[PDB]
């Protein structure tokens, strides 16, 4: 009723209470983006086509090979805007750096809560330095997600993966450049095509430069298990 | 199994022994193999995880390969704490999968020389035969080192349904003994032509064949 | 709306001296203040937000304290570059509120005026009207007086006067006054001066000019 | 670090409208948290109105049903519109961004960064008028120094602008807030105290400058008989 | 330090179900799922099946005939793998261990001891294992059926103790007891010389002598 500015309120579901969301947001720059977090079809998006003109196409990469392993991500300071950006791995990361909510793939979208790094539910908006994301993870069936994404204090998009496929390294589905490279073996977030990434609230934030994608309703199985969920693709 | 490993492998202490595995396209032709010993009474260890990665705590010596559809363990510098039951394990998407394991092979750092073993096998006797019963004894003995795997056939088709095989046990009082006991119905014992105990140690196979 | 007064209005200090103002609102505002700088012909800059943090780059001699109905932003050692007018406003409605404002000026060893009479010039007067200036030149303080007297009759109307903003370096002021007759009237009288009470001044100071030499 | 540009200077005669722009740069959104804040001369600020990115307006009870905020995002220009004008509202506009900027414990705060140029709107019957200049020529002193000026009489709108020596000559220098003559025009006088012993050689001049009028004028200052 | 601790050893009847426990400490219990391997005595390793501690996904081995169902406790950061209907080749250990797609199955528990057994005391039925047709011959006595261990014996009462081999005995599918005795003659003997085992099975006070002649 009172400080009329917070309306946070559009579907950031799956959270006991809301004060389970980290919101430390700086925007020491003045650039808007903070303002993204309330208003969601505003971005402007003069400045994409350039910075994912510095991506390059699955065409990029040769059939052969055959023995694919595994290897940690990178985790370079790129926006991971492009696909191809290989995560670091999961881990504990502080809720004094992340603004808004953390939202990790199963493929399907799932949300995050601030806990006590033992893991119990914290209410505190994310203030106290016993906030913290758990984001440790392994790939489904057997484990909980392919990987997380979220917002720095700062407005950078932050991401947070599985180790990526080696033979050459592949995070998502690179189907035509190895068979068994799918998404299930390779997947590390939300991108579960060179092109497509999956569809949540707050993509349009986290991967503002998805503005155009177009919005399918697709079906995916980590080891039979179905999932119906949303995807947007170019 | 799935994965067929031999049953034993052995060497003297500081040679270097290797185990075999092999299996089809769809486990280790395409996916991880991961290797663990089992001292008798203990849990398995992870010794090689995703074709050739050893866990934090586990000594160089220990290297795994993989080619095609076969994977191999090696131990360089084998001590005595070496001799144990070793897997190889493989993720796998056919209709066998989505876990396989191998049979394990026993290997032994040979502290005694290699002996082949004696068998003698039983025919049910008439006492038992008469009580509507009927049990075929094979006992194995004197044999180094301490694995043999015994293969019942009736009239040369193998069985295996009814065969049960004690482990070796090293108190022949000097080497190691077994036996292995194949249960009937007496019906199917005088019907067919001949049952017999076929025993193999380390790659070498001693047959003794009874008949009504 | 909703209202913010802040006090004092206007104050005055010595580079050094500790200076205090404060706000208040009509309702409480939780820590929603913002404390705004404006130098004299430019726009304000923000300085405080959410009651006490300094926007990145403010020196550290500032400071904001407050939450509820009370702020105070606080200066302590005042230095050459913080003389302006400051203004706080809430931001906990939709609706922004601002309050009037305090002006913050440089106190001043006491200096008094020079004054300096005009008299109109031939060019101006071979148009309708005539234009007599005065100017109290450097004085210090701000608070000054000036009486027009024509042939000892003195005047009232017919003059306006505007003062400088304190100066950069000798933190003075200056003052000019300017009485205007037509022409014709201007003409008819001879003795034109101009009256100057200032505190500086032991006793009143008068310029004066005869329409002749 | 978005960038706000407002429109220019307007004259009004009371009764009609005024509507200023302001065009946002560099940013991350379409449209912004937009607010405009008056400020009559020589006065403090007055708040009064505010649009955000999604458009929705709210006004100060000072300015309502007088005052209209509309954007369009095609040209990143937000417009504040003001109507039934008279002379009170002369003041500079300022628009600036109102844009939510840092959060922490539960709650976001706003404050105002980008302020705009701002832009004078100056309402009254007058009409454009080019200032007369004269000179304020120095008399006979004391002190060491004597003073002298020149006076800019009888123009509108403001502002006016005036240097000395074409800016080479500072020092010393006055330049007094206009005043609003009873003829509606506007008059100021700008001063510079010299070394009385330059008088006669050293060469014055005040540049004066009225862009409103594109008029400019450079007359010389010298002692008189 | 990763560790997986079962609960403890139990005795069930055929038919009877048993749940097995597990904790896990030292990671994300979430982060990673669950496996169970049985070990039945002296045989390889097999897998049961696997569940997702975060999604619940199961997989189950499908021999187990929907008879095995596995189950998690976040709070408890436990796992429960249950089975019913058992049968006397259930008799194994039964491992708790860890699984991702990487690691594969990583780590385990101590395992837990699983024996089926409905068996009382029972005592053995001898029978002779006797010689048939270069000098050297072979017979002995079929200690068949019998429970508990250990059942002793000796040859014409002790008086005969060379080339004699009493073999260690096996635990049969019904989960009773049956070893054989036997000694190494000479081939001139028989027929001559006689041969009696001696079994005796303290818990079931029972005494046999079996006299083993060449049919
Ligand atoms: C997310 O938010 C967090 C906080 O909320 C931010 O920290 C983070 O932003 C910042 O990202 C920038 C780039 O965007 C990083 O800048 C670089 O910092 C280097 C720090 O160097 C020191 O420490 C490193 C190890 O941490 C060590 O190896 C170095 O030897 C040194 O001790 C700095 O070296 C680097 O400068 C190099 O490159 C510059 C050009 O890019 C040159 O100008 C420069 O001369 C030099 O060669 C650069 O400044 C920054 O560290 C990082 N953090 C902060 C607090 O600024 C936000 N998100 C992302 C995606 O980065
Ligand atoms: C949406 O985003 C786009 C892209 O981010 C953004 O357009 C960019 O705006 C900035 C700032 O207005 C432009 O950067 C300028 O480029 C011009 C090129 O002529 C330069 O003159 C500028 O130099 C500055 O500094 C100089 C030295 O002090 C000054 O003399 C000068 O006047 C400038 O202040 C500056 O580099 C940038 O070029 C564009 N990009 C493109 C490709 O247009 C747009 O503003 C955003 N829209 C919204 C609504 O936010
Ligand atoms: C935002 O960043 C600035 C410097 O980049 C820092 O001074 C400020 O404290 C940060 N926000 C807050 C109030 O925590
Ligand atoms: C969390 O927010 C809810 C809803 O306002 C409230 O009922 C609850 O008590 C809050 N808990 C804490 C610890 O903030
Ligand atoms: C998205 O589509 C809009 C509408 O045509 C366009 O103006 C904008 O530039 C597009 N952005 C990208 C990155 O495609
Ligand atoms: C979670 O990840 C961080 C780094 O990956 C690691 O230090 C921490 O121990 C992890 N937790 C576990 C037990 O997986």
């Amino acid at each position: 009723p009172g400080a009329k500015q917070n309306i946070q309120l559009i579907n950031t579901n799956g959270s006991w209470h809301l004060n389970r969301t980290a919101l430390n947001c700086n925007d020491s720059l003045n650039t808007g983006w903070l303002a993204g977090l309330f208003y969601h079809h505003k971005f402007n998006s003069s400045g994409c086509p350039e910075r994912m003109a510095s991506c390059r196409p699955l065409t990029d990469f040769d059939q052969g090979w055959g023995p694919i392993s595994h290897a940690n991500g990178s985790g370079p300071d790129q926006r991971p805007y492009c696909w191809h950006y290989p995560p670091r791995p999961c881990g504990i990361v502080p809720a004094k750096t992340v603004c808004g909510p953390v939202y990790c793939f199963t493929p399907s979208p799932v949300v995050v809560g601030t806990t006590d790094r033992a893991g119990a539910p914290a209410y505190n908006w994310g203030e106290n330095d016993t906030d913290v994301f758990v984001l440790n993870n392994t790939r489904p069936p057997l484990g909980n997600w392919f990987g997380c994404t979220w917002m720095n204090s700062t407005g950078f998009t932050k991401a947070c993966g599985a180790p990526p496929c080696a033979i050459l390294y592949c995070p998502t589905d690179c189907f035509r450049k190895h068979p068994e490279a799918t998404y299930s073996r390779c997947g590390s977030g939300p991108w579960i095509t060179p092109r497509c990434l999956v569809d949540y609230p707050y993509r349009l934030w986290h991967y503002p430069c998805t503005i155009n994608y177009t919005v399918f309703k697709i079906r995916m199985y980590v080891g039979g298990v179905e999932h119906r969920l949303e995807a947007a693709c170019n | 199994s799935v994965l067929t490993q031999p049953p034993s492998a052995s060497g003297t202490p500081g040679q270097r022994v290797t185990i075999s595995c092999s299996g089809s396209s769809s486990n280790i032709g395409s996916n991880y193999v991961y290797w663990y010993q089992q001292f008798p009474g203990t849990a398995p260890k992870l010794l090689i995880y995703g074709n050739n990665q050893r866990p934090s705590g586990v000594p160089d010596r220990f290297s795994g390969s993989k080619s095609g559809t076969s994977a191999s363990l090696a131990i360089s510098g084998l001590r005595s704490e070496d001799e144990a039951d070793y897997y190889c394990a493989a993720w796998d998407d056919s209709l066998s999968g989505p876990w396989v394991f191998g049979g394990g092979t026993q290997v032994t750092v040979l502290g005694q020389p290699k002996a082949a073993p004696s068998v003698t096998l039983f025919p049910p006797s008439s006492e038992e035969l008469q009580a509507n019963k009927a049990t075929l004894v094979c006992l194995i003995s004197d044999f180094y080192p301490g694995a043999v795997t015994v293969a019942w056939k009736a009239d040369s088709s193998p069985v295996k349904a009814g065969v049960e095989t004690t482990t070796p046990s090293k108190q022949s009082n000097n080497k190691y003994a077994a036996s292995s006991y194949l249960s009937l119905t007496p019906e199917q014992w005088k019907s067919h032509r001949s049952y017999s105990c076929q025993v193999t140690h380390e790659g070498s196979t001693v047959e003794k064949t009874v008949a009504p | 709306d909703i209202q913010m007064t802040q006090s004092p209005s206007s104050l005055s200090a010595s580079v050094g001296d500790r200076v205090t103002i404060t706000c208040r609102a009509g309702q409480n505002i939780n820590n929603y203040l913002n404390w705004y700088q404006q130098k004299p012909g430019k726009a304000p800059k923000v300085l405080i937000y959410a009651a006490s943090n300094l926007q990145s780059g403010v020196p550290s001699r500032f400071s904001g304290s407050g939450s509820g109905t009370d702020f105070t932003l606080t200066i302590s050692s005042l230095q050459p570059e913080d003389f302006a007018t400051y203004y706080c406003q809430q931001s906990h409605s939709t609706v922004r509120t601002f309050g009037q404002g305090t002006k913050v000026e440089i106190k001043r060893t006491v200096a008094a005026p020079s004054v300096f009479i005009f008299p109109p010039s031939d060019e101006q007067l071979k148009s309708g009207t005539a234009s007599v200036v005065c100017l109290l030149n450097n004085f210090y303080p701000r608070e000054a007086k000036v009486q027009w007297k024509v042939d000892n009759a003195l005047q009232s109307g017919n003059s306006q006067e505007s003062v400088t903003e304190q100066d950069s370096k000798d933190s003075t002021y200056s003052l000019s006054s300017t009485l205007t007759l037509s022409k014709a009237d201007y003409e008819k009288h001879k003795v034109y001066a101009c009256e100057v009470t200032h505190q500086g001044l032991s006793s009143p100071v008068t310029k004066s000019f005869n329409r002749g030499e | 670090q978005v960038q706000l540009v407002q429109s220019g200077a307007e004259v009004k005669k009371p009764g009609s409208s005024v509507k200023v722009s302001c065009k946002a740069s560099g940013g991350t959104l379409n449209s912004y948290e937009i607010t405009w804040v008056r400020q009559a001369p020589g006065q403090g600020l007055e708040w009064m109105g505010g649009i955000t990115p999604i458009f929705e307006t709210t006004y100060a009870q000072k300015f309502q049903g007088r005052v209209t905020i509309t954007a369009d995002e095609s040209t990143s220009t937000t417009y504040m519109e003001l109507s039934s004008l008279r002379p009170e509202d002369t003041a500079v506009y300022y628009c600036a961004r109102d844009g939510v900027r840092y959060c922490g414990g539960g709650r976001c705060y706003n404050w105002f960064d980008p302020w705009g140029q701002g832009t004078l709107v100056t309402v009254s019957s007058a009409s454009t008028k080019g200032p007369s200049v004269f000179p304020l020529a120095p008399s006979s002193t004391s002190g060491g120094t004597a003073a002298l000026g020149c006076l800019v009489k009888d123009y509108f709108p403001e502002p006016v602008t005036v240097s000395w020596n074409s800016g080479a000559l500072t020092s010393g220098v006055h330049t007094f807030p206009a005043v609003l003559q009873s003829s509606g025009l506007y008059s100021l006088s700008s001063v510079v105290t010299v070394p009385s012993s330059s008088l006669g050689t050293q060469t014055y001049i005040c540049n004066v400058n009225h862009k409103p009028s594109n008029t400019k004028v450079d007359k010389r200052v010298e002692p008189k008989s």
